[PDB]
């Protein structure tokens, strides 16, 4: 929500998940694990501990 | 007389939690980071608050 933040905005980000027709294949395996990565506009790659940078 | 008298019990002596503090300094407002694990890499720790 509101892309324009200026820097002191702690903002939750929102994400809704919904598993396909391909729920019928694994079944075996009840969980599932979700990397959020972290991109910068120009360049690349920001290292996870993102100093200088997003704070999560 | 009623003795309740040598119950042996074993107590533990290991901080489970353990946390590394990290202070980004910024122009007029502050920063604090921190790396929380557990004490040895088999005990899994569980967090509620912080």
């Amino acid at each position: 929500d509101e892309p324009k933040v200026k820097v002191g905005e702690i903002i939750n980000l929102k994400i809704i998940t919904e598993p396909t027709s391909t729920c019928r294949r694994k079944q075996n395996s009840t969980v599932n694990f979700l990397d959020i990565v972290i991109f910068d506009s120009k360049t690349s790659k920001i290292l996870p501990r993102s100093n200088r940078r997003i704070l999560y | 007389g009623t003795f309740g008298e040598t119950k042996k019990v074993r107590i533990q002596c290991y901080l489970q939690l353990s946390v590394s503090v990290e202070d980004i300094f910024k122009k007029d407002i502050f920063f604090f980071k921190f790396l929380l694990n557990s004490s040895v890499r088999e005990e899994p720790v569980i967090l509620y608050s912080s």
